[PDB]
Formats: structure tokens, sequence, C-alpha cells
């Protein structure tokens, strides 16, 4: 079954800053009261965050390119981000994988689903839960099957400041797509605020498909559709030079760019974060 | 399997991708339950999981080092000593 709807406004790209997100562990590996270099793929410091907002007659989901790994944020207060298709054509000419969180499970499917144009949960405004899962049409050629344990989810739509804040990255390399987590409270009415919060990995999954385009699974609150105030925030990764900072127990503390002036990418060769006076030599032009 | 435990003897260890050799003794280093095994500050795999208990081990290098001979001389001795 797929429902496009009616009264949709036109997407805002409206930008907003990067500040200092987009920290990950980049691996498995224990390190402690030392600095670290790493050449891979980041969120620069500071750059334009593209903010789709879900707004009273606005429905921002359109095709967005994955092009090479992204940056996903989610300011949420009732859980209108609850899913995402990953894939190449969106259609079931190609291997589409969806994962979503349907207020029981976390579940993720990998076929050739006959994409709806217009992924959505519908959720009765005055009664409170899920009334629709209108997500695909058809399914085939099921490559992988994952649905987590059973668990009640927060459904119906809350007032206020947007509490809950996760932060999530996903990283095609060597077939699989790495996952990554992270989450941190939240008080605020809109524009992604400036933090610093390092992201865990949770899923490395061996699902070898052609994926260069998404869309979010968001959830409309019905009283067809009404929307409720939510906001997510479109984030590239670009390969860089990070480096972090590991205290006594193990923790990310402290990152820094190697690129955003040459201040910072001094830091980097220098390895402190405090230079006193003087003049020092890094690389060529 | 064979997946016992020889603490403080230089042993040939073999964990899940986990080769070489070296004396085994137990850590206390600050994991995460994601951890796997952790390296010092050169890039030698210093750390280590069990992957069968759970338990956090650090990996010491075996036994190494010089030898320098002490004489007294030939026309007044023959003993000598190590070190
Ligand atoms: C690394 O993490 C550990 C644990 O998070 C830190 O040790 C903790 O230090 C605090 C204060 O220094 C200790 O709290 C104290 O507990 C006693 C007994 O409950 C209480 O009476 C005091 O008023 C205070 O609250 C805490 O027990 C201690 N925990 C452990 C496991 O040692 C450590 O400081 C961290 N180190 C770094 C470099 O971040
Ligand atoms: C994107 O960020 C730059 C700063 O790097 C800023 O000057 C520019 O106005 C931003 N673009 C939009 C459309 O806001
Ligand atoms: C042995 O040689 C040392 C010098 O190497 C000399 O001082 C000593 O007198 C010698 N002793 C004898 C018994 O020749």
């Amino acid at each position: 079954r797929c429902t496009t709807f009616d009264d949709v406004q036109a997407p805002n790209y409206t930008q907003h800053t990067s500040s200092m997100r987009g920290v990950y562990y980049p691996d498995e590996i224990f390190r402690s009261d030392t600095l670290y270099l790493t050449q891979d793929l980041f969120l620069p410091f500071y750059s334009n965050v593209t903010g789709f907002h879900t707004i009273n007659h606005t429905f921002g989901n359109p095709v967005i390119p994955f092009k090479d790994g992204i940056y996903f944020a989610a300011t949420e207060k009732s859980n209108v981000v609850r899913g995402w298709v990953f894939g190449s054509t969106m259609n079931n000419k190609s291997q589409s994988v969806i994962i979503i969180n349907n207020s029981t499970n976390v579940v993720i499917r990998a076929c050739n689903f006959e994409l709806c144009d217009n992924p959505f949960f519908a959720v009765s405004k005055p009664m409170g839960t899920q009334t629709h899962t209108m997500i695909f049409d058809n399914a085939f050629n099921c490559t992988f099957e994952y649905i987590s344990d059973a668990f009640s989810l927060d459904v119906s739509e809350k007032s206020g400041n947007f509490k809950h804040l996760r932060e999530f990255v996903f990283k095609n390399k060597d077939g699989f797509l790495y996952v990554y987590k992270g989450y941190q409270p939240i008080d605020v009415v809109r524009d992604l605020p400036s933090g610093f919060n390092t992201l865990k990995p949770i899923f490395k999954l061996p699902l070898g498909i052609n994926i260069t385009n998404f869309r979010a699974i968001l959830t409309a609150f019905s009283p067809i559709w009404g929307t409720s105030a939510a906001a997510y925030f479109v984030g590239y990764l670009k390969p860089t030079t990070f480096m972090l900072k590991y205290d006594e127990n193990g923790t990310i503390t402290d990152a820094v760019d190697c690129s955003q002036n040459p201040l910072a990418e001094l830091k980097c060769s220098v390895k402190s974060f405090e230079i006193d006076k003087g003049i020092y030599q890094t690389s060529n032009f | 399997l064979s997946t016992d435990l020889i603490k403080n003897q230089c042993v040939n260890f073999n964990f899940n991708g986990l080769t070489g050799t070296g004396v085994l003794t137990p850590s206390s280093k600050r994991f995460q339950p994601f951890q796997q095994f952790g390296r010092d500050v050169s890039d030698f795999t210093d750390s280590v999981r069990d992957p069968k208990t759970s338990e956090i081990l650090d990996i010491s290098p075996c036994a190494f080092g010089g030898v320098s001979v002490i004489t007294p001389g030939t026309n007044a001795s023959s003993e000598v000593a190590v070190l």
C-alpha cells in the first residue's frame, strides 16, 4: 500500500552549522593517555548542515544521496524519525535495505522492495498509538533479515523542547555498512546546537549492495496525514585527518581538525593542544 | 580447543586472530563493552580480552637483552661472572 500525501510544502534546504560533532570511535582498539592520528571519513568542523524540518504542512523526505557516507542527527521528542531505506534505484529493480523501529523491534531487512514513493508511519494523534505500516508494497529476493528484541516505545506526540538527540553515521566500506550510534539529552526549539559527543559502533552489516541514495522513514501524526514538529539534519562525511585524545579511562575527550585553518593543522604536526610563541615549519605548497 | 590459562610463562598465544609470543598476565585496564584488545603508545597490540571469559589481560614481552662477560684476566685467574 503506497500512499503519497496531498499538501506537502516544498523542502527548505535550510543550512546550519556542524560545529564540533561527527566524532566516533574509529575502531575497537583501546588507547589511553595519548593522541592519535586518523585518515578516515569525517564531518568537517563548522560546515553547512541541511536541516529538513517537518513542520505543520511540511513533510520533507526526498531522495537524498548517500554519496560518500553520511552524518545523521535527529532532534526528537515524539520519535518521528523511525526508519530509512538505503539503496541505489529505490525501487524493486535493485536490492534495498530497510532499517526501522516499528515501536516493537529494530527491524533490518534487505530485499527487492517495491518502494512506496512516500514512506511513513501513521499515528492516531488523539489515540496515541501507531495505526499504519505503509512502507512497502512488495518484497522479493530477500537477502538479509533481522528483527531485534521486543520493546515498548514511546509513540504519541509530545509538546515542548526536543528532548532526544540521536546521532547516526552510515559508512559503506568493503561491502559492509558501518552503523554508528550516539545519544545525548537536549532541550531546544530548532537549529541543532553545538556539542561534542563520540558516536559508537553498533553494526557492521555484510550487505554488499550498491547504496547511492536513501530516504528517511518519518511518522505522520493523524487526527489523511498530519505532521508534528521534528527536524533531522543532513551531513556528508569527507575523508579528513583528525586527531583524537584518549584519557586514562579510554574516553575520546578532544578532537581536532587538521584542515580548517593553518592553526590547528600546526597542532596536528606539533602534537599538542597548546603551543607557545615562535615560528614553526609545516608542509609544502 | 585447549583454551587453558598459562600465566607467568613465555608461551606463543593464539586468540581469535591474535597470534604472537610472550608472557601472559592479568590486566586492570578500563575497557568498554566493544573493546577487544588494546595498544600501547607504540603500535604493538598490548592488552587482550578473552574470547572465552571476557577477561582483560595484558601481554608482556618474553625475554631478551644483551650479555656482558666479566673477567679479571688470564695470568691471574680463569673464573668469570656474567651479566
Ligand atoms: C576514571 O573513571 C573512574 C570511574 O568513573 C574515576 O574514579 C572515580 O572517582 C570518583 C571521584 O574521584 C569517585 O567518587 C567518590 O566515591 C566515594 C565513595 O562512593 C564518595 O564518597 C566520594 O564523595 C566520591 O563520590 C569514584 O568512586 C571513582 N570510581 C572508581 C571506580 O575509581 C576516575 O577518576 C576516572 N579517571 C579519569 C582520569 O577520568
Ligand atoms: C554554507 O556555509 C558557509 C560557511 O562555510 C556560509 O558562508 C554559507 O552561507 C552557507 N550556505 C547557506 C546556503 O547557508
Ligand atoms: C697480569 O697482568 C696484569 C696486567 O694485565 C699485571 O698488572 C699483573 O702484574 C700480571 N700478573 C702476573 C703474575 O704476571
